């Protein structure tokens, strides 16, 4: 998961005019960082949310494959699944959009 | 005797509403070495694709361009790029260029095709530098660059090619009429040199320097007046371009090639630790 | 490491005019593919010779 916070920086360094114009209807600087984190933590809670249930995919697919073998679902460590990949998400998109907003507007305008 | 050229009825047209348009119709042209055309036409004409087929960029399906009396309709585009490592020098208003390469190597470029030893050609750019004037610059990035300069470099860069055929978009108008004129007596010097070159504009004024304009209207002229080798040298070599594509992005290498240590790290790691407890 | 796939995937797609320039001075098909692929299998091994140091470093 951790390559993704470089993806996260590959496109908010794409943004960098868009930050600009961001800043130039005048955003606060945490609020960057507020969406932008926030889309990140969303990307990892529907990857979350296709990830589990693929999970059950298999669980259901060793259901098909049963010498005795036992499923049992285990709801705690579902939702600790989630959190993880929560925390795992604000730990990745926390310091690069810190630093999108350490950004000035005008850099991220007048620069070509 | 026979021009270089032989446009002749030559057209290309291409599908809207899923069938072609009239980007060009049947045109007749000739062209001898040392030329200096003009291709004077309104914008749009396709007179820029015209130049695509002078860039043989596609084949217009129709005519003979005979390229030194070959059409281009038998040979491969391929084959195509290789008559343009014999010939074909192009250079544009916007100068393009890799962000990446000093000026040196923006005109080693295209002699890398070519099966060539490096020190050789970096000499001949040397030489071709200081035919632009140009020598303290070489170490620059083009964004260091004069974008006069930056031309330049694109002329450099066709020169290494020897030059032989020379498209020249809006070789002014990205920039003053003092270097930009000039860059035009260089192109002058060129045609003194004797190889064929052809600017395209719109514009008559910059036009006025060329010894043969041509203007196009509705697909057709309205008037005419005057190896292995490089595969490991690609190894090489483009092992010195990763370096510098990676030195553009040094943090996203930073991050990717630990997502790559990590993994490998803990394959090992776990494979040897497993086998030696199992041992 | 598939991501990383992802990864050349934007740079190339960075590389968009520079694949003109490059196409323009007569490129082969090929070229692209043989320099960016190769340039990826080389991160693919100076990672790897970090990672097994790293990891003779565990060891």
């Amino acid at each position: 998961g951790i390559g993704v916070m470089n993806i996260m920086l590959v496109s908010v360094t794409e943004r960098t005019r868009e930050i600009g114009i961001r800043m130039a209807v005048g955003a606060r600087a945490s609020d960057v960082l507020q969406q932008f984190l926030i889309e990140a933590v969303l990307v990892c809670l529907v990857g979350g949310a296709l990830g589990i249930t693929l999970s059950l995919l298999i669980a259901f697919t060793l259901q098909l494959f049963l010498p005795g073998w036992e499923i049992g679902f285990s709801p705690l460590a579902l939702l600790l699944a989630f959190l993880c990949s929560t925390v795992t998400g604000i730990l990745f998109g926390w310091l690069p959009a810190r630093n999108a907003a350490r950004l000035d507007p005008v850099d991220a305008l007048a620069r070509e | 005797m026979t021009p270089l050229l032989e446009l002749k009825d030559i057209r290309r047209s291409y599908p809207a509403g899923d069938e072609q348009v009239e980007v060009l119709k049947g045109i007749s042209l000739d062209i001898y070495a040392g030329e200096m055309v003009a291709i004077v036409g309104a914008s749009g004409s396709g007179k820029s694709t015209l130049m695509n087929i002078l860039g043989c960029l596609d084949k217009a399906t129709s005519g003979t361009y005979r390229v030194a009396g070959q059409d281009v309709a038998t040979l491969d585009a391929d084959a195509l790029a290789q008559l343009r490592r014999e010939h074909f020098g192009f250079i544009f208003q916007r100068y393009h260029l890799l962000s990446h390469l000093t000026a040196e190597q923006n005109v080693e470029v295209p002699a890398v095709y070519a099966g060539l030893e490096r020190k050789q050609r970096l000499l001949r750019a040397q030489e071709l530098l200081q035919r632009l004037g140009l020598e303290d610059r070489t170490e620059y990035y083009p964004a260091q660059l004069s974008g006069g300069q930056q031309q330049r470099v694109s002329i450099a860069r066709a020169l290494m090619n020897g030059g032989q055929v020379i498209l020249a978009d809006e070789p002014t108008g990205a920039l003053d009429s003092h270097s930009g004129e000039e860059v035009m007596a260089i192109l002058h010097q060129l045609r003194d040199r004797g190889h064929t070159v052809i600017i395209v504009t719109h514009d008559p004024q910059v036009a006025a320097q060329a010894e043969r304009v041509i203007e196009i209207r509705d697909g057709e002229i309205v008037r005419n007046p005057p190896g292995w080798r490089q595969f490991v040298s690609g190894f090489n070599e483009a092992l010195t371009m990763a370096w510098r594509a990676l030195a553009a992005n040094k943090m996203r290498t930073l991050l990717t090639m630990l997502g790559i240590i990590i993994g490998i790290a803990s394959v090992v790691s776990i494979v040897v630790v497993g086998d030696a407890a199992k041992q």
